[PDB]
């Protein structure tokens, strides 16, 4: 089962192994038990070169796991700016919503990734998107007293 | 001559004790080394000053007193001060770690490490007495040692000295100079546990003494030194009858007979006049009528309360100095023609009078001017219940949320002891209401 | 109650710890070699609280220095007062924790904990009357957070009657953008609620905000943040180190500041705020109670003070301090609970700190600290919902339920603050 080995290589950052597995028929869109694909794992663990390779070999840039997380949600949560940009250039849905009502904008605002917040806003992230509790990214900035983030959201 | 033993517990009891024994030495003509040139009998005697001072074969006059504290800082000041040679070194007992403003630490955990030593040292002083009448106990309500250790000590003294009288001088807390937020808790816990063990207790309200220092003595921000010198003046006036010849309050039993109609309402109010600043050395001398009227003004009381709101059960007037007895009689007669002095219907409306014809002594360095006549009034009035209500209210505000309670429970005390203490105070408040 | 045994663990713990020793040694007239070059007798009266007296009248700090990273010992040693520490008191492992709380608490850290305890025993047995302990550490890393909490628990078992006090540095993505820091801080807060008597909450968010917005520093460094930390640590330890009209100790501070056992997290404050290499009583009382001067990023005007202790340093009228402190409590009356009478305590110390004539330090137990705990909780929950990096913890023998338990305890702590913020006297 090359799909299982491709999941492990994407998470571990083994570029050579990813190319080899793809060349031998490995499923680029294989999923683990929770619906995570090689693209979700490479984006979570910050392997930029693997993200680009998978995207040029049929990876679904908008795949969702069982919790509705896309690779963009994970990249924005962990704070990988360069991966966020590659995902957006390849058609990632900037306003994708997970099972908690969170968009990538919400996750980048929560974790204080201000540069990622700016990138998302420049790509059309919705400031009026509410999570399951009714909070927008601006509400989060106000409730936590993050003046730096609140200024960015007003720009 | 029947001996009295003074016991000073915790910082407040110790610092006030130091100031009192300094004043007693100046009144009796005793030097800081213990020598008394006016004492013709060397090695002993049956004079009135012998109630508070024992004598050695070398002519040294030693206070019948014990100083106890759970930490050593304050007592170390006595060990190295002006009167360092006056006290019996074994008479100054210190632990290593204090009660951290916690009644439970003073009573149940830290206090138990030294209680037996304190009792053995008191026993050694009692053994030197021919006719011990009892104890004078000095302590704060608010400190952990002053509250908790005093309660433990009063419980033990009741077992080992059953027929002896016990009188307290207690420092009631004030916000202006307090140490801890939990002082209302400590105050109620010690009051509850000592009530059945004390025959008479003189409360000194730190706020009353603070206001007298500010108003009468022009002291902008009074310190403990200023408060203690005024308190020692008042304590000396109260104990003078025990130390000198006289016809009023001549022994501890008489304080109970004269001032305590029922065992639980044993808290007399003390009033003192005149208090005049030392910077007014040439002040006009106040008459017997002026100083006597001054005892009925709330501003001169040792406890903040309004005697116009209550009824009297007893009233004693203790004069010191140039006081003609017929002038006291005329001054009292004028007081009886005032509607704001009401006695309970079951007590004779009389005033008891004692006169000592020696004027009060001033301490060098003190804040008081010399006066030719002074008076201390001791009264048992129901208006002192106002002091208890004020303390009870501060206790209720915290206790309703159980704030700070965990510190007491963590030091071997049951939570129910707080409710049992508060209930005893509610009954004490009702005892004053039942009298009037 | 005299001696305190100080422990500093991990990088943050040792950096802020070294700065503490440099600042207070200068106040007590102690030079980097251990000699007393002061002039005031007030500097040696309570020197024994932090220093052991040694041969040739040499004063050595009662300090234990711990870290899984051996490189930390060298940075400490290369400092000005790096040679004043006792060489036997340095306990250092071979490999760091890599910001993994589970390595600090269960694996690498657990192997090195018996060695540290041996040094603590040696220091404690040489105390006439030990008060308790003070630990400096960050909650965001792996050593100060994971190993620090393990050390607190082991010390607690051996000395249950002594006070445990921490200076705990809270993480912020404004200073360190490491996404596993909310996990490490939440797991640590769960331990601190149970095992410490008093914790000073020093928040990197507030430290950064003060440098950036108030001090106009565009790129604040650790040195700039630690200047605010050392001034705060000097201020809150003033009455343990100088005589004053109070005989303060760690247990009297706890009994009077902590009305409920879990609510022992203090918000420290300081005035005036100054930058490296760069005042009246009413202004000091004002600044002291302002959100911009708090070392925890919480607005005290969003909650209520349960208790407050203030320390003024320098020459000033003690009557003026009483008047201004009385004034602040009347005009800001709705920001204090009504059911704890006389909940504000002041002390005046004659000796001011270095470079200042006047200074005020604030120690608040305020319900507004729930804002700090909610900020960390929201970040913990964002990571935890996606199970991001959880294997890094479970791979060291940690159960997943330890995370759920820590999250639940922190949310319970927030609810407890809200309960007393809404309580009335009636
Ligand atoms: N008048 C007067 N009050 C004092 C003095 N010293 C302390 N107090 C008051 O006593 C209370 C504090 O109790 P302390 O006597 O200091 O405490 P302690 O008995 O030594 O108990 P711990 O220190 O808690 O073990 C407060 O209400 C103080 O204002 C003093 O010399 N004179
Ligand atoms: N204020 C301040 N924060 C610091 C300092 N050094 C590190 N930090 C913070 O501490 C956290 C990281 O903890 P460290 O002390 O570096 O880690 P550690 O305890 O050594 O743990 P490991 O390196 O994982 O073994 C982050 O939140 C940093 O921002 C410092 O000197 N001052
Ligand atoms: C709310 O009531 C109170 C609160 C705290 C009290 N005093 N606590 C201290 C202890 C200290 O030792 C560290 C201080 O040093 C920092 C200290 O500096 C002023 C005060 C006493 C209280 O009645
Ligand atoms: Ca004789
Ligand atoms: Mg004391
Ligand atoms: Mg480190």
């Amino acid at each position: 089962d090359l799909g299982k080995k491709l999941l492990e290589a994407a998470r571990a950052g083994q570029d050579d192994e990813v190319r080899i597995l793809m060349a031998n028929g490995a499923d680029v869109n294989a999923t683990d038990a929770s619906g995570l694909t090689p693209l979700h794992l490479a984006a979570t663990y910050g392997h930029l070169e693997i993200v680009e390779v998978l995207l040029k070999h049929g990876a679904d840039v908008n795949a969702i796991d069982i919790m509705g997380s896309t690779p963009l949600h994970l990249a924005a949560l962990i704070g990988h700016l360069e991966i966020v940009e590659v995902l957006l250039k390849h058609g990632a849905d900037v306003n994708a919503v997970d099972t908690w009502g969170d968009t990538p904008l919400h996750l980048a605002a929560i974790m204080g990734h201000l540069e990622i917040v700016e990138v998302l806003l420049k790509h059309g992230a919705d400031v009026n998107a509410q999570d399951k509790f009714g909070k927008t990214a601006f509400d989060i900035s106000i409730d936590n007293g993050n003046e730096d983030l609140a200024e960015i959201l007003q720009k | 001559m029947r001996e009295c033993i003074s016991i000073h517990v915790g910082q407040a009891g110790v610092q006030i004790g130091n100031a009192c024994w300094e004043l007693y030495c100046l009144e009796h003509g005793i030097q800081p080394d213990g020598q008394m040139p006016s004492d013709k009998t060397i090695g002993g005697g049956d004079d009135s000053f012998n109630t508070f001072f024992s004598e050695t074969g070398a002519g040294k006059h030693v206070p019948r007193a014990v100083f106890v504290d759970l930490e050593p800082t304050v007592i170390d000041e006595v060990r190295t001060g002006t009167y360092r040679q006056l006290f019996h070194p074994e008479q100054l007992i210190t632990g290593k770690e204090d009660a951290a403003n916690n009644y439970a630490r003073g009573h149940y955990t830290i206090g138990k490490e030294i209680i037996d030593l304190v009792l053995d040292r008191i026993r050694k002083l009692a053994d030197q007495c021919t006719g011990l009448q009892g104890f004078l106990v000095f302590h704060s309500f608010g400190g952990g040692t002053g509250s908790g250790f005093t309660s433990l000590l009063m419980e033990r003294l009741s077992v080992d000295y059953g027929k002896k009288s016990k009188l307290e001088f207690s420092i009631y807390p004030a916000p202006q100079v307090s140490t801890a937020v939990v002082e209302p808790y400590n105050s109620i816990l010690t009051t509850h546990t000592t009530l059945e063990h004390s025959d008479c207790a003189f409360m000194v309200d730190n706020e009353a003494i603070y206001d007298i220092c500010r108003r009468n003595l022009d002291i902008e921000r009074p310190t403990y030194t200023n408060l203690n010198r005024l308190i020692s003046q008042i304590v000396s006036s109260i104990t003078a009858s025990l130390r000198f010849d006289g016809a009023l309050n001549v022994d501890l039993t008489e304080f109970q007979t004269n001032l305590v109609p029922y065992p639980r309402i044993h808290f007399p109010l003390a009033t003192y006049a005149p208090v005049i600043s030392a910077e007014k050395a040439y002040h006009e001398q106040l008459s017997v009528a002026e100083i006597t009227n001054a005892c009925f003004e709330p501003a001169n009381q040792m406890v903040k309360c309004d005697p116009r709101h209550g009824k009297y059960m007893a009233c004693c007037l203790l004069y010191r100095g140039d006081v003609v007895p017929k002038d006291v009689n005329a001054a009292i007669a004028t007081i009886k023609t005032k509607r704001s002095i009401q006695f309970v219907d079951w007590c004779p409306t009389g005033f008891k009078v004692g006169i000592n014809y020696q004027p009060p002594t001033v301490v060098p360095g003190g804040d008081l001017a010399k006066v030719q006549r002074a008076v201390c009034m001791l009264s048992n009035t129901t208006a002192i219940a106002e002091a208890w209500a004020r303390l009870d209210h501060k206790f209720d505000l915290m206790y309703a949320k159980r704030a700070f309670v965990h510190w007491y429970v963590g030091e071997g005390m049951e939570e129910g002891e707080f409710s049992e203490a508060r209930e005893d105070m509610a009954a004490l408040e009702k005892d004053y209401e039942e009298v009037g | 109650m005299r001696e305190i045994v100080h422990i500093q663990a991990g990088q943050c713990g040792n950096q802020i710890g070294a700065k503490f020793w440099e600042v207070i040694s200068d106040e007590h007239g102690i030079d980097p070699t251990g000699s007393y070059h002061g002039d005031s007798d007030l500097q040696l009266e309570r020197i024994n609280v932090y220093y052991n007296e040694a041969t040739g009248n040499k004063y050595v700090p009662r300090a234990i220095l711990v870290d899984l990273e051996p490189g930390t010992m060298d940075s400490v040693r290369s400092g000005p007062f790096g040679q004043i520490f006792r060489p036997d008191n340095f306990v250092f492992g071979q490999s760091g924790a890599g910001n993994n709380w589970a390595k600090g608490h269960y694996t690498e850290g657990a192997e090195l904990v018996d060695s540290v305890l041996d040094v603590v025993r040696k220091e404690s047995e040489s105390c006439d009357c030990l008060q308790g302990f003070q630990l400096t550490h960050s909650l965001g890393g792996g050593t100060g957070s994971g190993m620090g909490t393990l050390l607190i628990s082991k010390i607690r078992e051996e000395y249950p009657d002594r006070i445990m006090n921490t200076f705990s540095v809270m993480p912020s993505p404004k200073v360190s953008d490491t996404v596993v820091e909310p996990y490490n801080a939440t797991l640590s807060v769960h331990q601190l609620v149970e095992n410490t008597d008093e914790t000073y909450c020093i928040d990197n968010e507030a430290l950064y905000d003060i440098c950036f917005r108030t001090l106009k520093l565009t790129t604040p460094t650790y040195g700039d943040l630690n200047h605010l930390v050392s001034a705060t640590m000097s201020g809150v330890t003033t009455c343990l180190r100088f005589p004053g009209q109070l005989n303060a100790d760690l247990r009297k501070l706890a009994v009077n500041m902590v009305p409920f056992p879990r609510l022992h997290f203090f918000m420290p404050g300081f005035a005036p705020l100054t930058s490296r290499g760069s005042l009246t009583v009413p202004e000091l009382t004002q600044q002291m109670f302002d959100s911009k001067n708090m070392m925890a990023a919480c607005d005290p005007r969003h909650g209520r003070y349960l208790t407050v202790a203030a320390i003024f340093r320098g020459r000033m009228s003690m009557k003026e301090v009483d008047e201004q402190m009385l004034n602040v409590q009347n005009k800001n009356s709705s920001y204090f609970v009504e059911w704890i009478p006389n909940n504000v305590k002041t002390a005046v110390c004659d000796i001011p700190p270095r470079g200042l004539k006047m200074s005020a330090t604030f120690i608040g137990n305020s319900t507004a600290i729930q804002e700090l705990f909610k900020r960390i909780s929201e970040q913990f929950t964002a990571m935890f919902r996606r199970k991001a990096f959880l294997h890094w913890y479970t791979g060291e023998g940690m159960d997943e339920m330890e995370f759920t338990e820590a999250e639940s305890n922190m949310n319970d702590l927030v609810s407890e603050y809200q309960q007393y913020q809404d309580a009335t006297a009636d």
